[PDB]
C-alpha cells in the first residue's frame, strides 16, 4: 500500500534552516541542503532537504 | 592511519563495536548562526579504491 | 511453490512483501500487483 510508507512521515514536519547562498548573502530558506549523497555508479545523487514532498 | 586503509574497522558486517580514527576537529561557529562545522582528513577506503 | 508468510506471491515463483502491494509499483515481472483485481483501480 501507498500508505504504509507513509504512517510515520505525517508525524513529522518541514522546518526553516540556515543554507548559504540562497541569492547573494546567505538566507534563512525552507529549502536547506543536508548531506548530499553520491556514491552511486551513475551520476545519480540523493539529496535531504527540509521541505516535505 | 585516518586516511589509508583502516580509518573504518568493525569486526562483522554489523557489529555494535567500531573503531574509527579520522581526525575529526571541532571548529567554531560563526558570526551568530547555528550550525555545527568540523574538519576531518577524507576517507582511507576511497582512498584506496 | 508457495512464499513464506511474509511475501506475497506474484506469478512464476517471485514473490514481494506484503506492504509492496497496491503501492503504485508494478514490482513484478508479471505485474499481478496492480491488477484491477488485486488493486481495484
Ligand atoms: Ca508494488
Amino acid at each position: 500500500d501507498l500508505d504504509t510508507h507513509f504512517t510515520q512521515y505525517k508525524l513529522a514536519r518541514p522546518y526553516i534552516a540556515d543554507c548559504p547562498n540562497c541569492g547573494h548573502s546567505r538566507c534563512d530558506s525552507p529549502i536547506a541542503i543536508e548531506e548530499v549523497r553520491g556514491d552511486a555508479h551513475a551520476g545519480v545523487i540523493r539529496i535531504q532537504t527540509s521541505a516535505m514532498f | 592511519k585516518a586516511g589509508s586503509f583502516g580509518d573504518l574497522q568493525s569486526r562483522t558486517s554489523t557489529s555494535n563495536d567500531l573503531y574509527a580514527n579520522t581526525n575529526l576537529k571541532l571548529q567554531r561557529p560563526q558570526a551568530g548562526i547555528v550550525h555545527t562545522p568540523f574538519t576531518q582528513v577524507p576517507s582511507g577506503f576511497e582512498r584506496w579504491k | 511453490p508457495t512464499c513464506g508468510a511474509h511475501e506475497f506471491q506474484c506469478s512464476t515463483s517471485s514473490c514481494i512483501p506484503i506492504s509492496w502491494v497496491c503501492d503504485d509499483d508494478a514490482d513484478c515481472s508479471d505485474q499481478s500487483d496492480e491488477s484491477l483485481e488485486q488493486c481495484g483501480r
